[PDB]
């Protein structure tokens, strides 16, 4: 009996994919960008990009490809969701009325199959004769692109090579051919097969298999008159086309992993490459016109253009303008020039689009004592590392603070008018023996700095011999001012020490407000860490003094201030330390029944423990005995990502399969067993990966009781930068809103004809259950954006009961004012 | 690993019942009374020969750890049969065992069951399980008697008379402490030895070694004839007291 | 002595916490206060119960004290709640079955999607599961409840079969009338769905076939809510049960009642083409409809897939953790 509401406050800002073509009209050059569940459509202009339509889907967008089949005047779009919903869409505008027609649709999931390691791969034949999908290992699904194939019926052709790395359709072939890089015990190899639709099977490939580099990551189909393919690796780019074979191993590419590619010229002469360091290169194919008439590929060449954001996908539009679709940091529009600037760089940053990137941790604080609050997040990774200060305004105001290194945990210390932020920077092994940073960042550019001088781990007699070029993380605790966001101090941790948890608080009868960090000694040899520290620091007079350190036999994954005591989780244990009058932590009690206690949240004497695989546990500190007691456990195996206590009886948890669930205390004293069972009562496929749960809101809450009867507020940060909100509802409020959802679905036409009930249905590879005890706030808030006749259709014959009010058939003005009330919660 | 459930004849002179003032003849009477009660209750309920024997074994083993003065023989007997049913996968509701118990017992005899007969029996289950040390798996002479007789090859009629008569002696040996002294393999051989001596049959002739006089050694090694004679003598003493002599 | 059970008290174990809700009582993780060994305790509550000690606990005690094998769980002893007042009538205690503690159950590992099994891991696992099962079947015992949550696996890579609460003896000589409702629906063979009550140990082999295919897909092969829907899934893959492939199917009670949608042809080899030939053949034979034509536990051990698997080379199935997925990003994409 749990009733919760969940609405999106900030749409997912991270770019997952982006294609170019002629989708809106045959003349317009388009750019489609898929940001997880959203799909943005733009028209390319001389100035930049002009937006033309944005739609939401009831699925995570996995494949997105434009294609122009025989007889079509303009391109059609193909999309496939993570839940295997395939669909062919068409853009159609009638003056002002912009619609996305669903030309063909259906679910392509197979009854039996093993999902592939490198994920779903979707490719279309250049002649537009079939859509090739690699969903499961050892099977290649084929949807024939036929006039009569409206349901998207497909057949699987058996594939001999189980572990496939990447596959593309080759250009310039008499028969539709696929080219793929695969892995087996003998290493990695590139192979080809002809795809006979008539015979429904593979035939002998046009050219022989060849043994390729150990880390051959991508296949690039080269258009005519070259044909064949290019295979990008870690240290080498190689061209294969039967008898022809070229291989270049330029030293520049070896220092960072090339992650994405794109074709500049249609003939395939120039290609853009982007690597993890943001560095953007141009791979130029040098031609050689033979006397025959044909033009053979003489050589391959790489040229570094400049630095951009760490691209997920590149897509050049026209002229020097490129759209850098970044998932870790802000996305950009950059101008490539023929002449390099004074810094030697041919790239010039034009426009930057905000991407809250991976929100790894966040906190709600009132920097101006307003009663509204502000969300300071730990967003991005690597050079894209930053803090984002989000505040409500009707648009969200976001101020970015670049750190140029990965942020991990944040917390606020009001006593010192500043934040404490744990951060990691990569240094590589240099010829001096030590390590050197690629660029300067927040930790190196601190006003005052320190290095931990602990002798807890001493000689260690640990064989840790390291070769050159190897990367290593360097963890620091940054002290950042709450107004200027200037790095006041940076404390670097021990070599091979990772900072995992951070809290700011007073403990025991000690009046000072300390910053406490939990660490782990991370060696590659160790499967799980066997050493760690709980370090207590005090920030005063612009410098961090180490107050006390307590050694532990494992990683300190999480810590929380628990009634003046320090509650921390060391590997499989949940420990409660006391702060003695000698300024030293001393253990009080332990709870060892855990696989790996990763997440901790407390409410009074109750503690909610989020385990790695055994879902959540409700512990309680028994003051009378000075120990813990297991109140009740959730006996459902769930791989957790974040946990939160909504109230004394309701506990929200987020799972690794993009799901949310709520457990409640059985509250039935007929037996001692049922009391100990935590029942999963709420279930909902969120579609996002929740990294952090945080109590609070950005809405201006007045001196009295105001806003919607939805009580409680929990904001959450996700991997795609989406920010959501969860709140509790009364029983009568839930049943009313649930009936609204059923009525709303019957009138709202979905993109790809995807059932809403199916999309929000809780889903893991093994089980798939219908969503319960949860209201899709985004579906409810969309009621306001529909036509008046469809609104009156939804309210027709709607009864409510046991809310201290009669039957009262709801009307358009009744629901418009109730939905407008629900939009004021974010 | 497993407990030892065997005692000497000499040890039976020091059971708790004995040392509580009960004389040998009376403890022997209570063991026959208790065994025949379990047998007749379970026969009426339509239970398998193994379920009856398992209950009788639990009963005999129980009065090795407890006194008949302290635990009414018929209440303990009902409890043994109740547990034996669950053990042998032939379960019977306790209410039905009680109903049958009152049918076979008189008013004085049923007085042992107190005011709540079901409760008296159910409550005792905790002690019975603890007494038998949770060693619930029990083997009976029947299975061995059948396995050994199956290996005999000869006149089907004479072999059948031997099996049929030896089976009867196993049913009688249930009333005795023989179950507490010798393994079922030994008792199975002893009843074949007894049936043979009465029938004037040369069992060695039907075995795979017709020339081997001590035939029983090919079924149970290290069993001396004097042990078989002691088991035989104890079985015949049941018939000597009254009638039933040694028929067919 | 060590043989004497039920006499020792549960207070000699320091309880660590509840790990699951069993058939008849809860299961707790605990440490022996004397030896420091870790144990799992199944609580058997007889005070709240009618017909006293439960038959499910009796089966598990009777069968497990008789079965001793490396791939079958070990019951170490039985302990009791603190005795008091010296009256056994007022005593409303509960017994605890002490067991060897195992680190995981196949269910939890597959459900949390935290494990990956290579061909050599599956070979090692199945040789243990089948060796353990073959020991039971040779002792004439049907497990009758094989499922993911009943196959315990500790970090050593050892497998142990457990929860003999539904196990029964089997008499091949003549026939004994048993219970039709056995095993969870996903791992139930066709003969039981069609109403067989005088069934063979071939039922456990079907459950293990369901497990084998599942280790190659990371998902139970047959997942349905009802018997008829389950029989439809099994028919789509194995072929519809019919006298052509199962002559005695006409003798079962719900044969005419439970008919699949169509007369499906066998597509098991077609559907599971991505599995190595040696294992695909084992799966094909274990998921044979007619139980008289389905392979034995001993036959699965003398198969090209498992026969040559080295007993000594345990190969522990790697469970990636800590550095895995806590902060994935492009380095782990
Ligand atoms: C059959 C009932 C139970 C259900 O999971 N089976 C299970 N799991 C065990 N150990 C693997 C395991 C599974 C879960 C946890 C666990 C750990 C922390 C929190 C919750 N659960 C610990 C060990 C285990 N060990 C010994 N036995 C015997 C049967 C008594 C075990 N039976």
């Amino acid at each position: 009996m749990s009733y919760n509401y969940v609405v999106t406050a900030q749409k997912p800002t991270a770019v997952n994919g982006c294609v170019t073509g002629h989708f809106t009209s045959a003349e317009d050059l388009n750019l489609l960008i898929a940001k997880n569940t959203r799909l943005e459509i733009y028209v390319v202009t001389a100035e930049g990009l002009r937006p033309v339509k944005e739609v939401g889907m009831y699925g995570k967008i996995a494949v997105m490809e434009l294609f122009r089949p025989k007889g079509e005047s303009k391109d059609l779009l193909f999309i496939l969701t993570a839940k295997y919903n395939a669909c062919i869409l068409e853009y159609k505008q009638s003056g002002e009325s912009i619609d996305i027609i669903t030309r063909a649709h259906g679910n392509v999931q197979d009854r039996i199959g093993r999902p592939s390691e490198t994920g779903i791969i979707g490719i279309i034949d250049p002649e537009c004769r079939m859509i090739g999908l690699r969903l499961y290992d050892g099977l290649f699904k084929v949807i024939p692109l036929d006039r009569d194939n409206k349901e998207l019926k497909a057949f699987n052709i058996r594939l001999e090579e189980l572990h496939v790395i990447d596959v593309k359709f080759l250009y310039g072939c008499q028969a539709p051919t696929i080219c793929f890089v695969y892995q087996d015990p003998q290493g990695r190899h590139v192979k080809t097969y002809e795809v006979s639709l008539r015979e429904k099977e593979f035939n002998k490939g046009p050219w022989k298999q060849e043994n390729v580099e150990a880390e051959a990551s991508m296949v690039i189909a080269v258009p005519e008159p070259f044909g064949g393919a290019i295979i990008i690796g870690q240290e080498s780019i190689t061209y294969h086309n039967g008898d022809k074979y070229l291989a270049i191993a330029p030293p520049i590419i070896k220092q960072s992993t090339i992650v994405c590619h794109n074709r500049v010229d249609p003939n395939g002469s120039r290609y853009l490459l982007g690597d993890m360091e943001g560095r953007l290169f141009m791979l130029l194919l040098e031609k050689e016109e033979q006397m025959d008439g044909t033009v053979t590929l003489k050589d391959l060449r790489v040229e570094l253009l400049g630095e951009t954001s760490i691209a997920e996908c590149l897509t050049y539009l026209d002229n020097g303008v490129v759209f850098v679709g970044s998932r870790l940091g802000d996305s950009q529009l950059v101008k490539l020039n023929v002449d390099s600037n004074e810094q030697g760089s041919y790239v010039v940053a034009m426009e930057t689009f905000t991407n809250l990137g991976p929100i790894v941790d966040m906190c709600v604080v009132d920097l101006e004592r307003q009663g509204q609050g502000q969300l300071v997040t730990c967003s991005g990774a690597f050079k894209e590392g930053s803090l984002r200060i989000i505040r409500n305004g009707q648009k969200l105001h976001i101020r970015t603070v670049p750190l140029y290194e990965s942020p991990r945990k944040i917390c606020y210390q009001e006593v010192s008018q500043c934040f404490g932020v744990l951060s990691s920077r990569i240094e590589v092994q240099d010829t001096s023996g030590g390590t050197t940073a690629l660029r300067p960042s927040a930790s190196t550019q601190a006003l005052s700095s320190s290095v931990s001088s602990s002798k807890l781990f001493s000689s260690s007699t640990a064989p840790h011999e390291t070769s050159f070029g190897e990367e290593v993380e360097v963890h620091n605790l940054l002290i950042i001012d709450q107004h200027t966001f200037e790095v006041l101090h940076a404390h670097q941790f021990l070599q091979n020490e990772y900072a995992l948890s951070l809290v700011s608080c007073k403990l025991g009868k000690d009046p000072n407000t300390y910053f406490i960090v939990g660490t782990a000694m991370v060696y590659p040899e160790e499967a799980e860490p066997k050493q760690g520290r709980i370090v207590v620091f005090q920030y005063s007079d612009g410098k961090l003094q180490t107050v006390a350190e307590k050694e532990v036999k494992g990683a300190v994954y999480s810590m929380v201030e628990f009634n003046g005591k320090l509650l921390a989780s060391i590997n499989s244990t949940v420990r409660l330390y006391e702060w003695t009058t000698e300024k030293e932590l001393r253990t009080e009690c332990n709870h060892y029944n855990n696989i790996m206690a990763l997440y901790l949240k407390t409410k009074g004497d109750f503690i909610l423990v989020g385990d790695l695989m055994r879902s959540v546990l409700l512990l309680a500190y028994k003051p009378m005995e000075g120990n813990f007691e297991e109140i009740a456990r959730d006996f459902n195996p769930n791989w957790m990502s974040a946990v939160e206590i909504l109230d004394d009886d309701n506990f929200l948890g987020a799972e690794n399969a993009f799901n949310l669930f709520v457990c409640q205390k059985d509250s039935a004293a007929t037996t001692d067993e049922e009391r100990q069972h935590l029942q999963e009562v709420g279930l909902f496929h969120l579609g996002e990966f929740v990294n952090v749960f945080c109590h609070g809101s950005l809405v201006m809450q007045n001196l009295g009781e105001t806003s919607t009867p939805t009580q409680g507020s929990v904001l959450f940060g996700t991997v795609n930068g989406m920010i959501g909100l969860v709140t509790s509802l009364s029983e009568s409020w839930y049943n009313l809103l649930l009936d609204m959802q059923n009525r709303l679905n019957k009138v709202i036409k979905s993109v790809g004809k995807i059932e809403h009930s199916f999309w929000r249905s809780f889903h893991t590879e093994r089980k798939t259950e219908p969503a319960t005890g949860f209201i899709d706030g985004d579906l409810i808030e969309s009621f306001l954006d529909i036509s008046r006749p469809k609104m009156q259709e939804v309210v027709a014959n709607l009864q409510y009961d046991d809310g201290s009010g009669m039957k009262r058939e709801a009307t358009a003005d009744d629901l418009i004012k109730v939905v407008e009330e629900l939009t004021r919660i974010h | 690993t497993k407990p030892c459930w065997y005692w000497d004849k000499k040890d039976l002179a020091h059971t708790p019942s004995q040392l509580e003032g009960l004389d040998p003849a009376t403890e022997a009477r209570y063991r026959r009374e208790g065994a025949r009660f379990i047998f007749d209750v379970g026969t009426r309920l339509g239970l398998h020969y193994d379920t009856l024997a398992t209950g009788i074994i639990y009963f005999h083993r129980f009065y090795m750890f407890h006194s008949f003065k302290q635990f009414p023989r018929y209440v303990t007997g009902a409890c043994c049969l109740f547990l034996a049913g669950k053990v042998e996968e032939t379960p019977k509701k306790c209410k039905d065992i009680i109903k049958t118990a009152r049918s076979l017992l008189n008013d004085v005899q049923f007085g042992q069951f107190g005011d709540d007969p079901k409760e008296e029996v159910m409550v005792l289950e905790r002690i019975l399980l603890q007494t038998i040390k949770f060693d619930l798996q029990v083997e009976h002479p029947y299975q061995f008697l059948l396995k050994y007789a199956k290996q005999l090859k000869g006149d089907k009629n004479k072999i059948q008379k031997l099996v049929q008569m030896a089976w009867t002696f196993v049913n009688d040996s249930l009333c005795t402490t023989l179950s507490l002294q010798w393994e079922p393999e030994i008792i199975a051989v002893a009843v074949m030895y007894l049936a043979g001596r009465l029938c004037k049959f040369e069992i060695q002739e039907w075995t795979s070694k017709p020339m081997y006089r001590r035939w029983w050694e090919q079924f149970v090694q290290d069993v001396p004839v004097d042990v078989l004679e002691d088991i035989c003598h104890q079985i015949l003493d049941l018939y000597s007291q009254g009638k039933q002599q040694m028929p067919h | 002595t060590e043989s004497d059970w039920g006499k020792r008290c549960v207070d000699k174990f320091d309880i660590i916490g509840i790990i699951g809700e069993g058939t008849y009582g809860q299961v707790y993780k605990a440490k022996d206060k004397d030896t420091g060994e870790l144990v799992a305790l199944k609580k058997v509550r007889l005070d709240n119960e009618k017909e006293g000690f439960p038959i499910t606990a009796i089966r598990e005690i009777k069968i497990l004290r008789q079965l001793i094998h490396r791939s079958v769980v070990n019951m170490k002893e039985i302990v009791t709640d603190k005795q008091d007042a010296l009256d056994f009538k007022k005593d409303k205690g509960a017994f605890y079955l002490v067991f060897e503690y195992m680190d995981h159950d196949l269910m939890g590992l597959l459900e949390s999607g935290l494990v990956h099994f290579s061909e050599d891991h599956i070979k090692s696992f199945m040789k243990q599961l089948m060796e353990g099962l073959e020991y039971c079947h040779k002792k004439n015992f049907l497990h009758r409840d094989i499922k993911c949550s009943n196959i315990l696996l500790n970090n050593s890579g050892q497998i142990k079969l457990a929860d003999f609460g539904l196990a029964r003896l089997y008499n091949s000589e003549e026939s004994r009338p048993y219970t039709n409702k056995v095993i969870t629906l996903w791992y139930r063979p066709p003969e039981l769905l069609l109403g067989e009550e005088r069934y063979t140990p071939a039922i456990d082999v079907w459950s293990c076939g369901c497990i084998l295919g599942e280790l190659f897909t990371k998902k139970p092969i047959f997942q349905a809510n009802l018997e008829l829907a389950q029989l439809e899934l099994i028919s789509r893959l194995c072929g519809s049960p019919c006298p052509a492939v199962w002559p005695d199917v006409i003798r079962l009670p719900y044969f005419n009642t439970m008919k699949p949608k169509k007369q499906y042809r066998r597509r098991l080899r077609e559907e599971f083409s991505f599995i190595p030939s040696a294992a695909l053949d084992l799966l094909d034979h274990m998921l044979t409809l007619d139980p008289s034509k389905r392979c034995t536990a001993e036959q699965t051990l003398q198969s090209d897939f498992l026969k040559d698997v080295e007993l000594s080379k345990m190969a522990p199935p790697d469970l990636p953790h800590w550095q895995d997925c806590h902060e994935l990003w492009s380095k782990k994409r």
